[PDB]
């Protein structure tokens, strides 16, 4: 579930 | 001319991308080393890796962006990515090579260095074709910055939920540059439609290259190559 | 004395070495260069995928590890993938530094390098004795070989559904061992049972470094250093 | 569902 963009989005 | 709005928003565009464009490349030792089956793709997945992050934090700096859900603006970035990599790589790209130069031979890339990350010349010539016409174009750094924002910022792309709040942020944006372009480029008459061309030539690039990435995908001797990060991005995942 | 059954063991599993252990380390350079936070990561992520590749190389040459299912290879390189990598990393460990040298001061691993990919000493201080008292037996390649193949075959792993076919693989190879020590090895009165121990040792070590490497896969800005083949062996899946 | 050992396992 996207979890890398998903902190790099903060 | 323009509006305090209007220019506030190329400020804070051109400063967005000064502070996720390194003209040293210094970060580039870090990757895994090139070397000329598939021997550049660890380097130029590491290069791709790196280059998400950064548009990523240039996106983040967009007026409005970090306002849209979550959900869109993950929509917009696994749409848009490898536009807005191909549209900042020509600041790197030089007519009188035919390559994208990063300070120093060994961050050389040239077109058959490129095959050596499994891509063929039905990507290979439309994408260098667009690096000569974008870098013929001699767009101010302002404009650079706007037409990678307008790229980014667009409706029109899978997944996307507020279609609407999307389409007026890269409405205003599309204003400040055609406004820009009539008091400050000289000779930019014609500028405007012919970036907006080349808006339409990411597409088509964009679609050559989701073919050649799948077929690099489906086999894991070349998937594994490949970073955390690109296959997320570059995944299909919704 | 042993039989030529036995022999064609040893003969198998010491080529089978030899075949994924370059003394070399010349591939080194391929990988993300090393940096002395968490800057030593990159460069032992790849160090470590690296790793799995020649694990599962040598695995494949094991006599009868092909026969079994895919699910039963799976499930076995997955639980010992780690200590595997452990024990062949023995062969660059050195007493007089205590260190990992692998052919040049770039590829020198110390403690503290470890510690800048994440590891804390509840880790690295057992990971340290366990090489000294394993480099303190002066192993015969021989019986380095059969000791990883025992590692390897224990049918005592989460998820191994023939556990009658590989015990009785295990059972082979230790006899193998417990021969060749007999025969070969003067002095080796209680060697066999001190390496046994050191295949307990390294459970406890597997366990250490489960949750150290939980820590770093449950932080997205760390799970993106590592590469696609460790994420999907020190994975969970099933 | 480990699509990189398998195919390096063969
Ligand atoms: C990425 C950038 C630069 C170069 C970009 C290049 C040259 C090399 C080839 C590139 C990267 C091409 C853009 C897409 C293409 C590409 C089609 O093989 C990418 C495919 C990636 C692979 C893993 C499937 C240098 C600098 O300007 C920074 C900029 O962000
Ligand atoms: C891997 C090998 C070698 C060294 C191994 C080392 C030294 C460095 C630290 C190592 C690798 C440690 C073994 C586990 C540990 C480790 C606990 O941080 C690995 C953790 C990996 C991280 C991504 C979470 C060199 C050579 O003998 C080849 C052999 O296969």
């Amino acid at each position: 579930r996207h979890k890398i963009l998903h902190r790099l989005l903060q | 001319m323009l509006s305090d709005e209007q220019m506030q928003i190329i400020n804070s565009l051109v400063e967005a991308h000064h502070k996720t464009y390194d003209d040293s490349y210094s970060d580039f030792v870090r990757f895994r080393p090139p070397v000329r089956r598939l021997s550049m793709l660890p380097h130029l997945a590491d290069l791709v890796s790196y280059s998400i992050q950064k548009v990523i934090g240039f996106a983040k700096m967009i007026p409005g962006f970090r306002d849209l859900t979550a959900e869109d603006q993950i929509a917009l970035l696994k749409s848009s990515a490898i536009e807005i990599i191909m549209l900042r790589s020509n600041q790197s790209f030089s007519l009188e090579d035919m390559s994208w130069s990063c300070g120093g031979p060994d961050f050389k890339y040239c077109i058959n260095d490129v095959t050596k990350a499994g891509h063929t010349l039905e990507l290979l010539e439309p994408l260098v074709k667009f690096q000569v016409g974008l870098k013929k174009l001699k767009l101010h750094e302002e404009e650079h910055v706007l037409l990678m924002a307008i790229c980014l910022l667009s409706p029109d792309r899978p997944g996307v939920q507020d279609h609407v709040r999307i389409e007026a942020l890269q409405d205003r944006l599309c204003d400040v540059l055609q406004a820009y372009i009539r008091i400050q480029h000289p000779g930019g008459r014609l500028l405007y439609a012919k970036m907006i061309q080349k808006l339409a030539d990411l597409r088509s690039l964009n679609e050559e290259h989701s073919k050649q990435y799948r077929s690099l995908s489906f086999q894991p001797e070349h998937s594994m190559q490949l970073t955390p990060l690109v296959l997320e991005v570059f995944g299909s995942e919704v």
